[PDB]
């Protein structure tokens, strides 16, 4: 039971590691997505965006 | 939020002209004075069906 329960506990911690890696991943490629786009200039102030 | 053509001052709003206007189409030549009785602002177009 002992080392039953290790493995749960570890598989747990590997779910855990790889859906906060990922959580990261996406978190900054938002980020840097919403900075990259974002306000343009409208049709009236000047012809491009 | 919302976007327009142009801004909406415009439509609800004008300026007052000044200045001095140049020489005339006929008779005793003569340059009239302009003041805040002048108003510049977007115009009114008919259309029919």
């Amino acid at each position: 039971s002992a080392i039953s329960n290790v493995i749960d506990w570890f598989n747990s911690l590997l779910n855990f590691q790889d859906t906060t890696t990922s959580n990261q991943i996406n978190q900054q490629n938002f980020q840097i997505a919403t900075l990259a786009s974002g306000i343009k200039k409208q049709q009236w102030e000047c012809r491009y965006s | 939020t919302a976007f327009v053509t142009f801004p909406e001052m415009f439509c609800d709003w004008g300026f007052a002209l000044g200045g001095t206007t140049g020489a005339q189409s006929t008779g005793t030549a003569h340059t009239h004075t302009l003041n805040t009785d002048g108003l510049a602002a977007l115009q009114i177009q008919i259309l029919p069906a």
